[PDB]
């Protein structure tokens, strides 16, 4: 266990983790709030 | 074509051209004075950069002229 | 639409300004090549040692920023 | 009067990067650090990467922004 | 600058019923109750609220019937234009300062320890989320890194070419 | 003796390696110092012969690497039909296939994406597709999305199976090196077992499901009444409806009366007029000829038995006194080198694919394709481009084998050592034939735009001036309209209505016609000649002097990949091999694009189209054989005219095609920086932004590099193919669709 | 049986014997070309290789160039271009001879062809071969019985 | 050429003689009928006579390639 929480410690595997979670972050965020524009 | 492929590609297929005419009959009775070499390093950079730039002037001189004068 | 091209203007002008003096400044010498000066202004490379090194000369940096001054005028 | 304007800021921007390419020329052909010592030129080039990282950073602002823009719009 | 109130727009009001007929007009292919209906009746809403919306925020708008963003700190905030860009600029550059200090503070950590590059491709984790959660407070430490003097390297100790 | 060899359990299953990047190599394992790390990391990884010099465990890694491929395939293969089953108009289309375009992409109402759902028709809203997977499933006979649905979870299964087996045969039983070295088994079992019970098993399954179910939908039954295909399968009389020969069974077959087969084996030609497809009972017959031919072909080598060839003596028996040794010493590099069975593979198999491309427009195989003008389209230039990537693969694997796999000892004056003996002659001889080639077909279009734009259209080489007529392809053409009457009797019909005949229509729309030959197809073929010549010439000449040239003597201890061996002797840029992949991908490029615009052009100009009472209305109204010999016929004619959809795209459910047309040529342009500069600009120049992060303290460990001269030019010409070839994609489809 | 032989029997001079380069058919016929009569006068070589090369190109000026469509006027205008192409080979074949001259085995002598004289002299035969060479193509098409 | 020639009527009779065999006239009949008829302007596009032409030719010339190379195999060791 401890290898393999060695491997999704690499660079690509916390990069994908990490902009799934922002992607999915701003589309959820749009999706709620759609068309947003202004402040 | 100068800027993509660069110079040692030249030089080989040059030398091969270099074999082809002092093999064959009836050519080589007449000799470079000039051993033919490939552009070299710079003047590669410099004679695809001269002729994109004329391209780009080329086109656009083009371009210009005729899509106001037809109109106007 | 005008302000947009204007800053398109400034991103050709700063970039090709950004080419153009680095390789002013760089001219002399670089990490990659301290004793650029000795080579003079126009050479076609330092060998492919310590990394590989086309397109070093200031030279070069001029050749890179036409590309930039005619995508900026254009 | 698009002729006139077209050929005029092209040769300005032909010439443009001529005055750089010599400044460079200047640099590795007839600078002398010893007869510049601490004056204007020789403290520009001391601060040499301070000016070219800056260039760097509004080139790099200006097309990520503009380009940005254009493609958020697109 | 000229321009007009979007809810005051002739050209906005124009687009607006456009579109609307636009979606309107693909709507009467499918029977009600059908996915697509459904579908298309969503983006019809969406429509109206946006430009409901859009009138309502203040925007000004161009002879194009568009909105157009003012971005001078001055005429937006006496004529309540702040929500446009001055107030996006406060949080993006809060982000943007958060997530640099995060990454200084991960990198400072790393140059600690004994293989300082293995961080930077296999990622302390747990480390990265801790220095992630207290980038909220960077603009208070970098001030004080930057009167104390530890924010910048000195210049002796950076490496420079031959000039 | 052919046996079965393994070895148990050679290699743990463990995560260790997996937190240790660059595990595989000595050079990487000990870790960074710089970024050129992580891209050595990569551009390694699947580089066996590097990693060890053991033929056993790179012949393993290749087998088990081939599983998890198999397994990808599989799992893309199942998504395509699970996105059938669920996410499609499919059962809508099945019931109306002429009005209704194919769907099976549906896209998540967000940011304002789901405009991209265009009204492609059935009650439906989707992105259209074309791969042409509707008309491949209706004629498999599908005709539910559960039929989809089972395809879909059985290929996860297969994947499943594919997956364990890799892991199973490096893992656990992995094969010894004189498995692999079976070359007569596999063979025997390959032709034989792969591709002739293949192809036995499809005849069955058309000759059972697909036969009676289409001729049931080419009827006019809706497909909902239409039996189940187990139906036919328990139900003699039932298939005994649809072809009487059913009811004398097995019978006919054991007792060679095969000719009462004829209403299910059938060798009409043509198409079906209904669906525009092949005749599926032609199909039937087709494959099951193939079974037999493959069945007899994978009996040819010796294993066990005695009888057979060994295929080491036939290619020693083959020499002659032009030839020296002949192809003696083959035998043993094409059993010890896996790159040279790549090459050799990969030349074939992109070649085929090419040919693929070719017979499937001429003679569409599924029902409702050739109608369906985006899936034509798409599908030929699909399988175009694979070839010629295969091809240019093929020319770099010839060359890691002749740098790192030749051994001169072995190839003493046999036809490897013939050839190299002489490549002077061959590059000269090839680059002449490259210059006539260009002079004499691209200079053909130069004169006409010269003639055209001076006033002087009779002095053109065109049909109504000085003409070029394709007479032998002409005459081709003639012979194989003819060969019913005499040459192929029992054929009813030609192989395809491109020879010549009558067109086929299917819902007032051209499926196939007759192609003419004029002046125009001339020049555009030896330009084809001249662009595929060129690409030869660059690849065959990087394979010739991989090793050694007058230049560089010592080339192949440079290696494979390499940049230059410096700024002497003039300058030596890229003389490696690995450059001269890197320039043939252009001129493949280059060579593929004109392929495929030839056939967009000729196909909307003189195929595709409406037909009226009068005839047919083409879709560009013939005007390929007006303007395609010039080049601004081509730029006018064909480029600016028929970029008015993807460029009007916008606000349409095509909008996605304008925006990527855009997006690729930014691809494209960006590629330029790479490929017009050198690392060492950028080098100083990230010695600079270094300086600013050093003063911030913010420097990174892993100290910043500019990337490898190598991994310039390849970054380069990956985003000019990528920008270049997505331009010409979103242009198509967008074309295609919107007029089609 | 082996047909491809090193050049001479040296298998280190860059050159293959191969049945295009040395069949007694192809040797026979390259030896008694003009252009390898070694003693014979540079003159004359010329003067045969210009008759030869002038009459030939008149052909593709006949046929195909603007004034082709034109009676008459198709044939003189193709030989007076054949003789423009002649008198620019002539100015190229004697600035090749004042750029390029400023042992032989089979003991051979050299050539006199390649020296300054001879080629001058090899330039001269040219033009004068290549002159009569265009003259006699243009009385052919206005003599031959099935010329068109 | 170092060819080895021989006189070779073995080749040209080993294609020829099968070939003027009647099939549902023969290929040689047809193709001499077809040079007869066209002797009495070349031969238009829709005539057989290029067929003929091809197909017997093809057939000569490997019947003859293989006759040099079975003579020659032969008594230099095959
Ligand atoms: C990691 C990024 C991320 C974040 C912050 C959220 C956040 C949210 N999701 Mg979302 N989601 C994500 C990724 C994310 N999702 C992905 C990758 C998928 C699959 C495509 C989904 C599929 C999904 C569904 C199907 C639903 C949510 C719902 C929700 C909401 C309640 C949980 C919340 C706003 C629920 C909802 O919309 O509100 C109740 C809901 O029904 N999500
Ligand atoms: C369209 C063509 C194109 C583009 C986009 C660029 C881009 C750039 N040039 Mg290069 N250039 C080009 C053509 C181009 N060049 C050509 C033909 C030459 C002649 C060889 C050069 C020669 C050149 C020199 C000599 C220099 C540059 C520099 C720059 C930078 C300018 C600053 C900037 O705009 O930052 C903004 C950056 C961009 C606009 C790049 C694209 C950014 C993308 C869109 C970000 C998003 C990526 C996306 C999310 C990732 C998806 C990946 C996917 C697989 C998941 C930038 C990286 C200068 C520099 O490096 O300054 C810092 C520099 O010194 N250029
Ligand atoms: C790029 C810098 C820049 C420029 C060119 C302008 C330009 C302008 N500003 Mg803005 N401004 C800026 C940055 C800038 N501003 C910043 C950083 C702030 C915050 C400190 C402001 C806060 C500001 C105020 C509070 C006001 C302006 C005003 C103005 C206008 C008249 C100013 C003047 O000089 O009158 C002499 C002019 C259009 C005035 C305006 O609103 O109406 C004319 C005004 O009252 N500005
Ligand atoms: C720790 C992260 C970090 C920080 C604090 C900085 C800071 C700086 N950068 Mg550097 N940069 C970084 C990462 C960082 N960079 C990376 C990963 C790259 C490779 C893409 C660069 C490439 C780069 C260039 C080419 C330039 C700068 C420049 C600059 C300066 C101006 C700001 C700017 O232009 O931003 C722009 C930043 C980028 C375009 C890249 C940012 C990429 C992400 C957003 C940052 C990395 C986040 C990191 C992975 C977080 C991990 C932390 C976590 C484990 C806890 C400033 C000194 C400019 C200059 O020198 O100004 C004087 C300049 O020209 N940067
Ligand atoms: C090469 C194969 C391939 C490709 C390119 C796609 C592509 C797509 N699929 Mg299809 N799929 C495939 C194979 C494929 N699939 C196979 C084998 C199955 C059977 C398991 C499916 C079953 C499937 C379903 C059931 C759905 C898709 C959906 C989608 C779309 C959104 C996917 C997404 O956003 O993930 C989200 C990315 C994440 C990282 C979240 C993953 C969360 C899950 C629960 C794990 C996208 C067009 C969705 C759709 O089209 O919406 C209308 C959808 O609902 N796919
Ligand atoms: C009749 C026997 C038979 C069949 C059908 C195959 C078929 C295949 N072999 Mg070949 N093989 C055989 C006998 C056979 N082999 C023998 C006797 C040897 C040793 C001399 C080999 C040595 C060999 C090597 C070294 C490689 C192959 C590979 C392949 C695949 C080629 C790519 C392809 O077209 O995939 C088409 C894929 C399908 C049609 C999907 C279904 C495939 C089924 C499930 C596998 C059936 C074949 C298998 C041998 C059956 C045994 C069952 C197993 C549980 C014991 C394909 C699966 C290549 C590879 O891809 O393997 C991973 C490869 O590198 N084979
Ligand atoms: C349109 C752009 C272009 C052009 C014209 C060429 C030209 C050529 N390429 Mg280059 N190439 C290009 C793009 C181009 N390339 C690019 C972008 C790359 C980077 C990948 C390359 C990389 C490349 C490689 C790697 C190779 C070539 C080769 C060739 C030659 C092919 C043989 C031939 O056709 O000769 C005929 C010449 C032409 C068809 C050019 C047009 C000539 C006109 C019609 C004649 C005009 C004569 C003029 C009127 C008389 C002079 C009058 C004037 C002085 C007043 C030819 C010189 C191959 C070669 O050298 O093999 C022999 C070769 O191996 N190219
Ligand atoms: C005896 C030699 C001879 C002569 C004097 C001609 C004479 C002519 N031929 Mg002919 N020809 C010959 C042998 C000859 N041909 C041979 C061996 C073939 C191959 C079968 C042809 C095939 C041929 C064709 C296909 C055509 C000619 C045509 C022509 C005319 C142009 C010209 C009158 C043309 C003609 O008949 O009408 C314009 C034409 O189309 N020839
Ligand atoms: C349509 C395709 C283009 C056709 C014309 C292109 C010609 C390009 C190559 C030049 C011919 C080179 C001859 C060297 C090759 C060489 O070694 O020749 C010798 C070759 C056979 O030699 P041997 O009898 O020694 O061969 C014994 C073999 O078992 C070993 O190769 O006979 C030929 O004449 C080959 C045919 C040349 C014509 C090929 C036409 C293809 C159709
Ligand atoms: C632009 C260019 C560069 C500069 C390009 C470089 C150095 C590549 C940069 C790639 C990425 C963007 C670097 C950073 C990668 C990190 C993993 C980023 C982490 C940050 C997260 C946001 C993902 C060269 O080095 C070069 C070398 C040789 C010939 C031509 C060129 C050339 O044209
Ligand atoms: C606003 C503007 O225009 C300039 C501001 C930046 C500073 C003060 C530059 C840095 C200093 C700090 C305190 C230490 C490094 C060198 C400097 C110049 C003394
Ligand atoms: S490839 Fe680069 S380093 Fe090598 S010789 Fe050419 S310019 Fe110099």
């Amino acid at each position: 266990m401890k290898n393999f929480t060695t491997y999704l410690s690499t660079a690509p595997v916390v990069a994908l983790i990490w902009f799934t979670f922002t992607a999915g972050l701003l589309i959820e965020i749009n999706r709620f709030f759609p068309d947003p524009l202004v402040f | 074509m100068f800027l993509i492929s660069w110079r040692g590609y030249w030089q080989e297929l040059i030398e091969t051209l270099a074999w082809a005419h002092e093999r064959t009959p009836l050519a080589n009775l007449v000799r470079w004075r000039d051993k033919p070499v490939a552009l070299s390093i710079v003047q590669a950079r410099l004679v695809g950069l001269a002729h994109f730039s004329a391209g780009y002037i080329l086109t656009y001189a083009a371009f210009l002229i005729a899509s106001t004068s037809g109109k106007f | 639409g005008d302000f947009l091209v204007h800053h398109a203007i400034a991103l050709g002008l700063h970039t090709t300004t950004l080419i153009l003096v680095k390789g002013a400044l760089d001219a002399r010498g670089s990490k990659l090549m301290p004793d650029k000066k000795d080579f003079g202004y126009s050479f076609p490379c330092d060998g492919p040692g310590r990394g590989g090194t086309c397109d070093i000369s200031a030279w070069d940096a001029f050749y890179l920023a036409v590309f930039w001054m005619l995508n900026t005028i254009g | 009067q698009a002729s006139l304007y077209t050929h005029h800021q092209y040769i300005a921007g032909f010439i443009l990067c001529g005055a750089f390419a010599h400044g460079a020329i200047f640099f590795v052909r007839d600078y002398d650090p010893e007869q510049n010592k601490g004056n204007v030129l020789a403290r520009i080039l001391d601060h040499k990467e301070a000016v070219i990282s800056h260039l760097s950073w509004v080139s790099l602002f200006l097309g990520f922004h503009t380009l940005g823009l254009y493609v958020h719009n697109d | 600058s000229g321009l007009t109130p979007c809810s005051e727009s002739k050209g906005f009001a124009k687009r607006q019923k456009n579109e609307i007929k636009a979606l309107t007009k693909r709507l009467k292919q499918y029977e009600e109750g059908s996915a697509p209906s459904l579908a298309l009746k969503a983006t019809i809403e969406r429509t109206e609220k946006r430009f409901a919306n859009y009138g309502n925020a203040g925007l000004l708008c161009g002879t194009d019937g568009l909105p157009h963003l003012i971005s001078d700190p001055g005429l937006a905030l006496r004529f309540g234009h702040a929500g446009e860009t001055l107030i996006p600029t406060v949080g993006f550059l809060y982000i943007a300062g958060w997530i640099g200090t995060a990454g200084r503070d991960y990198l400072i950590a790393s140059k600690g320890e004994a293989k300082p590059r293995e961080k930077e491709y296999i990622i302390d984790v747990p480390l990265a989320l801790k220095i992630s959660a207290q980038g909220a407070g960077w603009p208070f430490r970098v001030i004080r890194e930057l009167q104390k003097g530890t924010l910048l390297e000195k210049d002796s100790n950076i490496t420079v070419s031959p000039r | 003796k052919v046996k079965i060899v393994v070895d148990g359990n050679p290699v743990e299953t463990s995560f260790e390696r997996w937190a240790k990047p660059g595990h595989f190599s000595r050079t990487l394992s000990k870790g960074p110092s710089t970024t050129t790390w992580i891209w050595n990391l990569h551009a390694d990884a699947h580089d066996f012969d590097s990693h060890t010099s053991d033929l056993e465990e790179i012949s393993r890694k290749v087998f088990s690497a081939h599983f998890g491929q198999l397994g990808i395939i599989l799992i893309w293969l199942s998504g395509m039909y699970f996105h059938g089953a669920r996410f499609s108009n499919y059962e809508a289309w099945l019931s109306d296939p002429i009005h209704i375009k194919p769907s099976a992409q549906v896209v998540w109402p967000v940011v304002g994406q789901e405009i991209l759902n265009g009204d492609v028709g059935g009650g439906f809203q989707g992105v259209q597709i074309t791969s042409g997977f509707f008309q491949l499933w209706r004629a498999s006979g599908i005709t539910s999305e559960l039929q989809l649905y089972s395809t879909a979870i059985g290929g996860l299964v297969l994947a499943a199976a594919m997956f364990f087996a890799g892991w199973f045969h490096y893992h656990k039983a992995a094969p010894k090196l004189e498995w692999f070295q079976n070359v007569e088994s596999m063979l025997n079992h390959h032709l034989a077992g792969l591709l002739g019970l293949g192809s036995l098993a499809w005849a069955g399954h058309q000759i059972h499901v697909s036969l009676p179910i289409n001729k049931l939908l080419d009827a006019g039954v809706d497909p909902k009444e239409i039996p189940l295909p187990h139906e036919f399968i328990l139900n003699r009389d039932l298939m005994a409806q649809l072809y009487p020969s059913f009811s004398k069974g097995l019978a006919p077959f054991f007792t060679i009366n095969w000719s009462e087969y004829s209403d299910f084996l059938t060798f009409q030609g043509g198409l079906n007029p209904v669906t525009g497809g092949l005749w599926l009972s032609d199909q039937a017959h087709h494959h099951l000829a193939i079974a037999v031919l493959f069945l007899v072909a994978g009996h040819q080598y010796r294993t066990n038995w005695g009888i057979g060839h060994s295929i080491k003596e036939i290619l020693e028996a083959h020499k002659g006194p032009f030839t020296g040794e002949g192809h003696k010493g083959l035998y043993e590099i094409l059993t010890t080198s896996w790159h040279a069975q790549l090459a050799i593979n990969l030349a074939l198999f992109g070649s085929l694919s090419i040919i693929v491309a070719h017979h499937m427009y001429s003679m569409p195989p599924y029902p409702y394709l050739a109608t369906d003008y985006g899936t034509q389209l798409s599908i030929f230039t699909h399988h175009t481009w694979i070839g010629g990537f295969c091809i240019v693969g093929a020319g770099a694997h010839a060359a890691i084998f002749m740098v790192r796999d030749y051994d001169p000892t072995n190839n003493y004056n046999n036809l490897l050592d013939r050839v190299i003996r002489h490549r002077d002659a061959i590059v000269s001889h090839l680059n002449w034939v490259c210059i006539f080639l260009g002079f004499h077909s691209f200079g053909l279009y130069i004169h006409n735009d010269t003639m055209s734009a001076l006033g002087r259209p009779q002095d053109m080489f065109s049909d109504t001036a000085i003409q070029l007529q394709p007479v032998f392809a002409q005459w081709i053409q003639n012979t194989h309209l003819s060969a019913p009457q005499f040459t192929a009797p029992n054929a009813l019909a030609p192989t395809s209505p491109v020879w010549g005949g009558d067109v086929v229509a299917v819902g007032g729309k051209v499926a196939a016609m007759p192609i003419t030959l004029g002046t125009a197809d001339f020049m555009v073929h030896h330009i084809h000649a001249f662009t595929i010549h060129v690409t030869v010439l660059i690849l065959l000449k990087g394979v010739l002097y991989a090793r050694s040239s007058r230049l560089i003597p010592d080339k192949a201890n440079l290696g494979f990949r390499f940049p230059c061996d410096g700024p002497g002797r003039g300058g030596t840029c890229q003389v490696s091999a690995w450059d001269h992949v890197f320039l043939g991908l252009f001129w493949m490029y280059n060579s593929l694009s004109i392929a495929i615009f030839h056939f967009s052009w000729k196909m909307q100009s003189d195929v595709w189209g409406t037909v009226n009472s009068t005839g047919v209305s083409h879709i560009t109204g013939g005007n390929f054989s007006q303007s395609a010999n010039t080049i601004n016929g081509w730029l006018r004619d064909f480029l600016w005219a028929q970029s008015s959809q993807v460029i009007q795209s916008y606000g349409s459910a095509l909008s996605a095609y304008g925006l990527i047309f855009l997006g690729a040529h930014f691809i494209w342009a960006f590629s330029l920086m790479f490929l017009f500069s050198g690392r060492g600009y950028w080098q100083e120049l990230i010695e600079s932004i270094v300086w600013a992060h050093n003063k911030l303290k913010v420097a990174p460990s892993i100290q910043p590099r500019a990337l490898s001269i190598t991994q310039g030019r390849a970054v380069g010409v990956a985003h000019y193919l990528l920008g270049g070839i997505a331009t010409t994609w979103s242009f198509f489809l967008a074309r295609i669709i919107a007029v089609g | 049986q082996q047909v491809i032989q090193p050049i001479n029997g040296d298998p280190f001079i860059g050159m293959l014997e191969t049945p295009v380069t040395s069949s007694p058919l192809v040797a026979g016929f390259l030896s008694n070309l003009p252009a390898y009569r070694i003693g014979v006068s540079p003159l004359l070589r010329g003067v045969e290789i210009g008759l030869v090369h002038g009459f030939l190109v008149t052909g593709p000026f006949i046929k195909l160039g603007p004034l082709r469509n034109i009676p008459g006027v198709a044939e003189r205008a193709g030989c007076l271009s054949g003789a423009g192409l002649v008198v620019i080979l002539a100015v190229a074949l004697t600035i090749y001879g004042a750029s390029a001259f400023q042992g032989v085995k089979t003991e051979l002598q050299r050539d006199p062809l390649q020296t300054a004289d001879g080629w001058q002299k090899f330039s001269a035969g040219w033009l004068v071969g290549g002159l009569s060479g265009v003259a006699w193509a243009w009385i052919l098409t206005q003599t031959l019985p099935y010329y068109s | 050429l170092n060819k080895d020639p021989l006189v070779f009527v073995l080749g040209f009779l080993g294609w020829t003689i099968p070939a003027n065999i009647g099939v549902s006239n023969s290929l040689f009949g047809s193709f001499t009928q077809s040079i007869g008829e066209n002797l009495a302007q070349g031969p238009p596009i829709q005539d057989k006579f290029w067929l003929l032409l091809v197909t017997y030719h093809v057939g000569l010339f490997l019947t003859l390639l293989l006759g040099q190379i079975g003579v020659q195999g032969r008594k230099q060791g095959y």
